[PDB]
């Protein structure tokens, strides 16, 4: 190592950031000629690509301003482009590329390319020795120099690769983080999936449902088994609302003209329909212009109504004639609803219902009539004799009702009189007959909310045909009927009645307009609006969950309402338990409880989508000969298919068989990959025009070795579709090695590499040598005891050692007798001498225990010490005299002292 | 025996309406006597006033007979003092009915049957339930019936004075819209 | 006999300046005026109200500015001239302003972090401030974040963070972003949350045609160009297999698939039309879209790239024309303009394309930069609908390849045979700020009132807001006039140019005639925002190397940085913010539903998006739809 920088000084490179300059700033610098320029310093991140840089400015006077993306380019004379996957399945060999790229004009680089060691993955580079290569790179070129690890434990592991210049003053080094993924399968199970939905199906309290542990059978030990629960809503909308057609009421509007009578039959159809529609907002299909005209007539009408006012301000058609009670009651009903639409009077409301009050009151609260109407047809339902005086308080109370609201602060003795009016309805309620006088009835008393007990039983039950109020008479009795019963329920908020008698309504094609008609139209038309404007759809959920789960102590509550985007809810658990959940309050919802996890790789986890064939074989330069191909389950040829072939290190390609095999049919080789070998051939491309899936009528070719580097990286094979490289088949092979797969010591799912020597070492060694050696950190049992039983087993050898005697004890204090079980290859027994039936020394780590206290099986490794002691008999030799003598001393110093250590 | 139980429930339930639903109501029906008869009183004193007035055209009274105004000032009369001395037995029975309801609320705030829901009744059927019942919670329930009966006297006070009055109100109504029309002395005379 | 008018937007929008124009034609002296809003279900809320006074120094001529204090919304606005009353229901709009989603990366990985910004601005595209919801919603629709956040100095810019959970199925997640006082309408933006290792080099595929002629023998020459991510070219071997898609067909081709070495990052192709034959009549393969799937290995095989481009059309004419941009309508006795676009098959404009019309074939006109050319045709005074054709004139070219195209323009109906036109020519062009455009007004009828006519109303429209009104001045004889209107930043992206003159015909009836003309302006930014190296002599720097950036943009302005790897936007692109974007959305958002004049003067008020309403009865259609007929 001349003129070459040390591993240490090299510095790698770790920050590589998909993205970055995040930053927000302000531009107020003094501006020139109405441009401010802003000068910032950042730094460029080690990730060797084009960055593109993306402004937006956002002016208080401009506005949104998108500038042209910029570019920067980073660039360096020599680099490394660290290829690996995202994810390595644990417990599977896996390769990665190291690609270096050189742009220089005529320079060769020699290059030395080292891989660091990692505890978390059982490459061949060892604490003592280092794994490197040396390789040559001509001007402007990229050599690949692929590597193999062993993955050992899941998480965030990081890869760290440097590479050096010879004779130059140029060293790179890439480091990148990849996450280990433990073997399994992303499978994902639906725990459980309930309804939650209470006054249904439920029970007095809230119901509770207990979700139970998932099954988990098939989980990875020691996996992260993420619970989701996922509320939902179904705010059901849908009860068939009909309305009637604003086009086909046109008929509806007419001019008031007229001699009182007649003017407020004209304004009746008129104003009511302003109201539905301004109710419904039907104006776009019905003409908005004309609700203008519409207003106009209003007004017009309403003053010349006013024309006839009385002095004393009440309403008649002829000022000398005397007003009548039901006249203005109608005046004053009809006015209450227009208040919002015209510029009423308010002092004109308020005295008329102070005249209406101070003439009669209610003494008893009844209602006389003394001046009836000109036009017999306006009373309508009226008409009739029978328990008049029903009917018409009722309506009067309901006219003052109406116009209660506007007229309050000037006469106060309304709450009086109204309270007078329902103590003689409900004196004698259970006279009435007629269905229109108990609808009219329970329709007046129903504001008040007065109305309950039997009233409510009476009026229910008056109902003929549980949908209709039919009465023997004309229709607009019916009809009158039905709205007061419609108007009745909807003040009492009994929606499980309403659809039927809307239904009918809006079925009985009954639009009015003409001759005794203005009461039955404003009254349908009145109802229909208020059960336009209150009709809520469904029942605004109300749900409140709690969550209770073991692990956490406070419980989850979540609430989900309408009107509020709140039907979607989720929830997150890091553990899996029997947890429960605690439903509440008005709505309908859905719980769904998922587990993800991470399954068991089972054993059909391979590459389903090859069989591939890889074999090596020495020669009949070791110029050995080696076979790789594949085969095909599908029911057809196969598509272009590419083969990666990576060579171990030191041995290349035969550049004949590759050139007698290029002019061969169905297969092309590159002409670049043709020309090779000035400095290496580890990596080969073949492209197969196709695969038989029938027959395996493949090829195999030599391969010769050029230079001679010790433990030699097994070689790789891969293949995939050139359409597709998710479905790519991996397999190893090495000369030695039973399928080129690094050795390792591994119980159930933990495993520990073994990719080291059989021990420390063997001569020259004395007394010093052995203390020295035998008082390391790690020395914590020592034991002399005579090996006799050996066991084999299918993936290494196993001695069981008898205690004999012994002579220190450390963190196992096993007496004498037991016997322990010994986990070493069969090839290192050659390495150590070992022999059986023969008495040994050997001391260990305090960190190579394998298996659980009881199983304390002891691995053989780098670090281990196996000493073999002769026989009783043996040591009269004169050779071995000495050796005895040293590993008496030893013994004795140590049972009477110990290592300071 | 389930029949303890629904009797029980029974009571539970009478016992809420009764707190909730007649307790609240009666206290409303005892206070309105008096609005009522100062409102009558009232507008009795402006009827009188509008007749022979500071001015006329008070529809047919301006062309009332001399001898007719008289009459109609001394029925008038006599009525607004016969209906003034009802005031203060409604007054009182309305504070007294006001703090029987809140020692009643009170009282009831310290402290199988559904097909039954057919009886709608609540007067005074708490005592009588108990007594077939019985054939710390029941202590309070013993003076709850004797209150409840206590507030019903008070109302029915308030019930009979409103009742008396009705007489005298009677009267002064009925001879305004009779004259209001066009009859003359003679039959106006002959009812008064 | 004065007339009193009023000019108002068609649609509204809450609290956003608005402006209402008071005209009044034969009046003499000053004149105070009262404006008063009220809301339709009621009618008794006043939104605003406004009065002044208009003098004859300014021909009776007002703007009066109102804004809205803040089942579709309508409000009345009543105009009190002194002596007259007039009254107009407009439809008002919920829209509050326009949402944008930035999004630091288009593609994003489990357990990364997601950072996005939010910009809110106006209809004028200005900073504005509001309160705003955003959800994340996963791709089965499951939103799994919710937020309600607010700006009120922040300059209208919002950052947020999210953190994306371990386990995280893969597919297409969305942002939504909504005002909360219009929560019908949502911004939303798509991106990807897929498993993907950054690649080292991008490949481009190539056509040598736009298009692919169904006689040529030849076949179609695709170039594969495979370049490293930092500049360098790359060496490899692509695979190139050829398909034809009608939409959601995906028709892949067998034996198309073809290897090419690509050195030096060139490699082409060819796709014989026989073997197009044997994949699927030569005729039928119109309306066919074909598409190329190609995927480069590079020699080391260790990393591998996919690139494709799908859509490049069949068609039998290298030239498409269209007549979106022209109106259909014509007066009679007056030369009618047809604004011809030109358009490539895949739909970018034309290059030079010469057009002309079977008949009057002296006229030649080549079209400019903009795709776009004027054909100028004298029109006869008769009132039967004209029908013209357009085909094709490109030079070397044979008839067979010639584009065709036949319109219908309908007479213009004039209001009590009065036969009174007026016409606005304006020359077209990629029109730039500052510029001033000489429009022309030119007035067509009877010779017996022709001393009437003293002055023309115009107003400018641009994005709803009335961008400018005012009167141009005429005298007898002069039957042709210069309108030097001047051009300014307050316009962009396009306007309407609306001109109408109002008399009293022969039996004493107010009669007003309107002409509407469109206007097209280059697409630009409102200020200028640049990007660069603030450096001006170095190398290109070598990783971790201090540079500077200079960054030149309108003073006291918001300026947000994000930088992206390129290697990003190879794998997937779609989702990416530009002004064209925002010029297109904004577009999208104007209330016009015609490119020129009309039927009548109310069907031109109609489609200019201004509502003209007299006080001696006419009237413009009142609009309920807030998306233009289809």
């Amino acid at each position: 190592d001349e003129d070459i920088i040390a591993e240490e000084n090299i510095v790698s490179r770790s920050e590589f950031p998909e993205s970055w300059l995040w930053n927000v700033e302000d531009l107020k610098e003094p501006p020139k000629n109405g441009i401010s320029t802003k000068l910032m310093n950042i730094f460029l991140k080690d990730s060797i690509t084009t960055w593109e840089i993306l402004a937006v400015s956002m002016s208080d006077k401009k506005g949104i301003c998108v500038a042209d993306p910029f570019e920067v380019t980073v660039m360096q004379d020599f680099f490394i482009d660290l290829r690996l996957p995202y994810s390595v399945v644990r417990n599977e060999q896996v390769e990665i590329r190291a690609v270096l790229y050189n742009y220089r004009q005529n320079q060769e680089l020699k290059v030395r390319v080292e891989l660091l060691h990692n505890p978390a993955f059982c490459s061949l580079a060892t604490t003592k020795r280092r794994h490197q290569q040396t390789v040559t790179i001509p001007p402007k070129s990229s050599l690949s120099v692929p590597y193999v690890i062993v993955p050992l434990k899941t998480g965030l592991q990081e890869v760290e690769v440097k590479a050096a210049v010879y004779h130059h003053f140029i060293s790179d080094g890439v480091r990148k983080s990849l996450k280990v993924v433990p073997e399994g399968i992303r499978m994902n199970k639906t725990v459980a999936v309930r309804t939650l939905d209470p006054e249904r199906l439920g029970r007095e309290g809230v119901q509770k449902e207990d979700i139970p542990p998932a099954d988990l059978s098939d989980q990875v030990p020691d996996t992260e088994s993420e619970t989701r629960i996922l509320l939902q809503g179904t705010p059901v909308a849908q009860m068939t609302e009909d309305a009637v057609d604003a086009e086909r009421l046109k008929h509806l509007i007419v001019t008031p003209s007229g001699c009182g009578e007649e003017n407020m039959i004209g304004m009746t159809p008129t104003v009511i329909a302003v109201h539905y529609l301004d109710e419904t907002e039907q104006w776009e299909k019905f003409g908005l212009e004309k609700r203008q005209g519409a207003l106009e007539l209003i007004k017009k009408g309403y003053t010349q109504q006013l024309a006839f006012r009385q002095p004393s301000s009440a309403f008649a058609a002829f000022v000398k004639r005397a007003p009548s009670t039901w006249l203005t009651a109608y005046v004053v009903k009809v006015f209450s609803l227009a208040v919002n639409l015209i510029a009423i009077d308010s002092q004109v409301l308020c005295g008329a219902v102070k005249w209406l009050i101070l003439e009669k009151q209610k003494p008893d609260g009844v209602f006389q009539e003394d001046a009836p109407v000109i036009h017999q047809e306006m009373i309508g339902g009226l008409r009739n004799n029978n328990e008049k005086d029903m009917a018409l308080t009722a309506f009067v109370l309901i006219s003052l009702q109406e116009a209660k609201d506007i007229c309050e602060e000037q006469v106060n003795s309304l709450p009086g009189s109204i309270t007078k009016a329902g103590d003689f309805l409900e004196a004698n309620y259970m006279n009435l007959q007629r269905s229109y006088t108990v609808a009219i009835a329970g329709y007046a008393l129903a504001q008040m909310g007065r109305l309950k007990g039997p009233l409510l039983n009476k009026f229910l039950t008056t109902a003929k045909d549980k949908n209709r109020w039919e009465d023997p008479g004309k229709q607009l009795y019916n009809v009158e009927a039905t709205s007061y019963a419609l108007l009745a329920l909807l003040q009492l908020k009994d929606f499980d009645f309403v659809p039927p008698v809307v239904r009918w309504l809006n079925e009985q094609r009954y639009y009015g307009g003409g001759y005794g008609s203005t009461q039955a139209t404003f009254m349908v038309f009145q109802a229909l609006a208020q059960y336009q404007k209150d009709a809520p759809d469904h029942q605004e959920l109300n749900l409140d969950v709690s969550l209770q789960l073991p692990s956490r102590s406070s419980k989850i509550t979540h609430r989900i309402h309408w009107e509020s985007a709140s039907l979607l809810r989720s929830e997150e658990t890091k553990e899996n338990e029997g947890f429960t959940v605690t439903a509440e309050g008005k709505g309908q919802g859905t719980l769904s409880v998922v587990t993800m996890y991470h399954a068991k790789a089972k054993d059909q986890l391979t590459c389903n989508k090859f069989d591939l064939k890889v074999t090596i074989k020495p020669a009949p330069k070791n110029t050995m000969i080696l076979e790789i191909c594949t085969r095909y389950r599908g029911d057809q040829d196969a598509t272009m298919s590419i083969l990666d072939i990576s060579m171990m290190t030191g041995f290349a390609p035969d550049t004949d068989d590759l050139k007698q095999l290029a002019n061969g049919v169905d297969r092309y080789i590159s002409k670049y990959e043709l020309d090779k070998a000035f400095s290496d051939r580890n990596t080969l491309i073949i492209y197969l025009d196709k695969v038989s899936h029938s027959e395996d009528d493949c090829l195999a070719f030599k391969v010769h070795q050029y230079f001679n580097v010790e433990l030699i990286q097994p070689g790789a094979v891969k293949v995939y579709a050139y359409y597709n490289l998710e479905e790519s088949c991996t397999r190893f092979y090495h000369p030695e090695k039973e399928d080129g797969k690094l050795n390792k010591l591994c119980r159930d799912e933990l495993c520990r590499c073994a990719e080291e020597n059989c021990f420390i070492q063997k001569d020259k060694v004395t007394l010093e040598e052995r203390l020295d050696k035998a008082c390391e950190p790690g020395v914590d049992y020592v034991y002399k005891t005579r090996l006799v039983k050996v066991q084999l087993s299918n993936d290494f050898d196993e001695y069981i050692m008898a205690i004999e005697q012994t002579i220190k004890s450390g963190s196992d204090e096993v007496q004498v007798g037991q016997q322990r079980t010994f986990i070493s290859p069969i090839k290192c027994r050659e390495a150590l001498k070992l022999e059986e039936k023969k008495h040994y020394l050997m001391w260990g780590l305090s960190s190579d225990f394998w298996g659980e206290k009881p199983n304390l099986s002891y691995i053989i490794g780098k670090d281990t010490w196996v000493e073999h002691w002769p026989e009783e008999d043996e040591c009269q030799d004169e050779e071995n005299q000495k050796q005895c003598q040293d590993l008496g001393a030893f013994t004795e110093s140590m049972v009477v002292f110990g290592c300071p250590n | 025996t389930k029949e303890g139980a629904a009797a029980l429930c029974k009571m539970k339930h009478l016992a809420d309406k009764v707190a909730k639903e007649r307790s609240q109501e009666l206290k409303d029906r005892t206070q309105n006597f008096a609005g009522y008869i100062e409102f009558e009183l009232y507008r009795i004193d402006y009827w009188l006033e509008k007749l022979n007035g500071p001015k006329g055209r008070k529809d047919g009274y301006a062309k009332l007979s001399d001898s007719d105004i008289e009459k109609v000032k001394e029925i008038f009369n006599k009525a607004k003092d016969g209906i003034t001395k009802q005031l203060p037995e409604a007054k009182k029975a309305g504070e007294e009915a006001g703090k029987l309801h809140t020692e009643v609320k009170k009282a009831a705030e310290n402290a199988t049957s559904y097909e039954e829901n057919y009886d709608w009744s609540a007067n005074a059927l708490q005592v009588a339930l108990n007594s077939w019942e019985d054939v710390e919670w029941q202590t309070p329930y013993k003076e709850t019936v004797e209150k409840l009966r206590e507030l019903e006297d008070a109302y029915q006070r308030g019930k009979k004075a409103h009742d008396a009055m009705l007489g005298y109100a009677n009267t002064a109504y009925a001879v305004n819209t009779k004259v209001e029309q066009e009859k003359p002395l003679t039959e106006v005379i002959a009812a008064a | 006999s004065p007339m009193y008018s009023i000019i108002t937007p068609n649609i509204l929008r809450l609290e956003s300046e608005e402006t209402m124009v008071l005209e009044a034609h034969d009046a003499q002296g000053d004149v105070p005026v009262t404006v008063t809003v009220h809301d339709f279900p009621g009618k008794k809320l006043v939104l605003s109200s406004e009065k002044t006074v208009l003098t004859p120094a300014t021909n009776h001529m007002g703007n009066v500015t109102f804004t809205i204090p803040a089942r579709n919304k309508f409000v009345t606005v009543q105009a009190t001239f002194g002596t007259q009353v007039v009254e107009k229901v407009v439809l008002v709009s919920l829209q509050s302003g326009y949402l944008f989603i930035q999004t630091d990366k288009t593609i994003y990985t489990p357990g990364s972090t997601v950072l996005y910004r939010i910009f809110t601005v106006n209809h004028k595209l200005l900073p504005v401030g509001r309160t705003v919801m955003v959800n994340i919603e996963n791709p089965e629709g499951i939103p799994v974040k919710q937020d309600s956040l607010s700006s009120q100095n922040q300059l209208g810019v919002l950052p947020l963070s999210w953190d994306i959970p371990e386990l995280v199925n893969m597919g297409q997640w969305k942002i939504r972003a909504y005002y909360e006082n219009s929560p019908q309408q949502v911004f939303s933006t798509e991106f990807e949350v897929k498993e993907y290792v950054l690649p080292s080099f991008e490949v481009i595929v190539e056509p040598t045609e736009k298009f692919y002629y169904i006689y040529n023998e030849k076949g179609l020459e695709v170039t594969i160009t495979a370049r490293f991510l930092y500049g360098k070219k790359v060496e490899g071997t692509a695979f190139v297999i050829f398909g034809i898609q009608d939409g959601e067909q995906r028709i892949s081709l067998p034996e198309s698939l073809k290897r090419i070495p690509i050195e030096d990052g060139s490699g082409e192709v060819v796709l014989s039309r026989k073997v197009l034959l044997d994949g699927v009549r030569a005729e039928d393969l119109v309306g066919k879209s074909l598409y190329v799937s190609a995927t480069v290995i590079l020699h080391s095989g260790s990393d591998m790239v996919q690139a494709e481009r799908s859509g490049i059309p069949i068609v039998t004419s290298p030239y498409q024309i269209h007549f979106t941009k022209t109106p259909k309508y014509f007066k009679p006795g007056m030369p009618f303009d047809l604004m011809v676009f030109v358009t490539n098959p895949d739909g970018s404009p034309a290059y030079r394309v010469p057009v002309a019309v079977q008949g009057e074939d002296t006229v030649q006109s080549l079209t400019q930069g903009d795709g776009v050319a004027k054909l100028s045709i004298n029109t006869h005074p008769s009132q039967k609908p004209l029908s013209i054709t357009v085909r094709t004139k490109k030079q070397e070219l044979s008839e067979a390849e010639q584009a065709t195209r036949t319109m219908q323009a309908l007479p213009y109906s004039t209001v009590g045979n009065s036969n009174n036109y007026l016409h606005l020519s304006v020359l077209r062009t990629e029109l730039r700020p500052g510029e001033t455009l000489n429009v022309n007004f030119l007035l067509r009828m009877d010779r017996a009132h022709e001393a009437k006519i003293r002055y023309y109303t115009y107003l400018i429209m641009n994005k709803g807001r009335l961008l400018k009104a005012g009167r141009q001045v005429r005298e007898p004889g002069q039957d042709l006039v210069v309108l030097p209107l001047s051009i300014t930043t307050d316009f962009i992206p396009s306007f309407r140019l609306v001109a109408y003159y109002t008399l009293i015909g022969a039996s004493g009836q107010r009669e007003v005639v309107a002409d509407s003309v469109w206007v097209d302006v280059k697409d630009s930014c409102v200020g200028s925002l640049v990007v660069k190296s603030g450096q001006s002599e170095d190398r290109q720097p070598v990783p971790g190397q201090q540079m500077t950036l200079k960054i030149e943009g309108d003073h006291g302005a918001r300026v947000v940085l994000v930088a992206v790897d390129k290697g990003v936007f190879v794998l997937n692109k779609k989702n990416k913010l530009t002004q064209s974007k925002i010029w297109d959305v904004v577009e999208k958002a104007d209330i016009g539903c015609t490119p020129g004049s009309g039927k009548d003067y109310a069907g031109v008020f109609s489609d200019a998006g201004l509502t003209f309403t007299s006080s001696s009865g006419q009237q413009t259609a009142q609009r309920a739809e807030l998306q233009c007929p289809q």
